[PDB]
């Protein structure tokens, strides 16, 4: 039972568009979460009695640049934590959250990244949407666009939210084309794919490294909404996801009985399992969020009211809903955070207020 | 028709 704890705002005044809590901070390390808006990202550190400690920021160089989006990984050869960061730009930055450096950037895209996404089972494997309609796999290790996810059968709209399942094997994508698309990534290509990124080394060869070109989705529905599909999320073999219609729909793909491994790309059905009604969300570019073991789900609307959902039940139509409210957060809440350990959730505003609330 | 920040 959360309780609002403490409460800040940072210095620029500009929309806070992404929050997110550090899942790899180490055993007996204070809890950690990044918040991105303006042209900057911010760590804060969270202490007993609702402390929340302010560290240190990156600022990027360009005044005009707008951080929209990050989302955390490790070195897989050092362990320690990394910050991926990218926005308005286009260009995905690595931050060591430690010094908060830049190591090194990415560019390709043909415009703003919307959101950014690592591979539940490697580290190394960024996802990133896109402006330009497309997704694109980056592998952070050897620096190298393993593919790039587009073409007509593709978005034909801004991407707006990806996510991979459970264990990386496939990615439901979504967008201002009111559709969301499958991409399965264990494909004997696109393992292939993957396996040849590493042994990419531009030092030891001649050849550039080549991307895949990514055509077809799997799977295409139209059929969930009616508007710009801002947040998905897998649960299970189920999708959630959400457009600025105040509904997070609960489906999946094909009939009831269909296993969605066995969906053809031609899939003509959808199945609802239900909808998680609430208020106040008309705006685009609202993120849910649900803590480490999916227990619950967590969604901001445009009036600073908090919408938690149980989702410990037999049935996703079962689902219980709590409210959480504070009188003095009265803006548009844009992403929410737990802790890893769920002891805590940070919600973040279009003002640039962070919410603290304590389980 | 859809706004991305509040009027």
């Amino acid at each position: 039972s959360f309780k609002c704890v403490n409460s800040l705002k940072e210095d620029h005044n500009q929309p806070l568009f992404g929050v997110q809590f550090n899942w790899h901070s180490k055993e007996g390390d204070p809890l950690v979460f990044a918040t991105v808006g303006s042209n900057r990202v911010t760590l804060y550190e969270c202490h007993s009695q609702g402390e929340i400690r302010l560290l240190q920021s990156y600022v990027d160089a360009d005044a005009d640049e707008n951080f929209y989006t990050c989302a955390w990984t490790y070195d897989s050869n050092t362990s320690h934590p990394l910050l991926a960061v990218a926005g308005s730009r286009g260009i995905i930055r690595i931050i060591n959250p430690i010094t908060m450096q830049c190591i090194k950037h990415y560019v390709g895209h043909g415009n703003a990244i919307n959101e950014l996404k690592f591979h539940p089972r490697d580290p190394n494997l960024l996802l990133s949407v896109s402006k330009d309609h497309a997704l694109r796999l980056w592998n952070i290790q050897t620096d190298t666009l393993v593919a790039i996810f587009g073409g007509v059968e593709g978005h034909r709209d801004e991407v707006l939210s990806a996510d991979y399942d459970l264990l990386g094997e496939k990615i439901m994508s979504c967008g201002m084309d009111h559709s969301l698309k499958l991409w399965r990534i264990n494909s004997k290509r696109m393992m292939n794919a993957i396996k040849e990124s590493y042994d990419y080394n531009p030092n030891k060869t001649n050849r550039p490294f080549i991307s895949q070109k990514i055509h077809f989705p799997d799977f295409s529905t139209r059929d969930i909404h009616r508007n710009y599909v801002d947040c998905v999320r897998w649960l299970g073999d189920l999708i959630l996801s959400k457009s600025c219609e105040n509904a997070i729909v609960c489906w999946k793909p094909g009939k009831m009985e269909d296993d969605i491994d066995k969906i053809k790309p031609s899939e003509s059905n959808v199945t609802i399992l239900g909808r998680f009604d609430y208020s106040q969300c008309d705006i685009w570019y609202m993120r849910f969020s649900t803590d480490f073991w999916q227990k619950m789900l967590a969604l901001g609307n445009q009036v600073g009211k908090l919408y938690v959902w149980d989702l410990e039940v037999e049935d996703p139509h079962k689902a219980k809903c709590t409210t959480l409210t504070h009188h003095k957060c009265g803006a548009a809440i844009r992403q929410t955070s737990f802790s890893r350990d769920s002891s805590i959730l940070i919600a973040v505003c279009d003002d640039a207020s962070i919410w603290r609330w304590d389980r | 028709r859809h706004r991305k920040v509040l009027r």
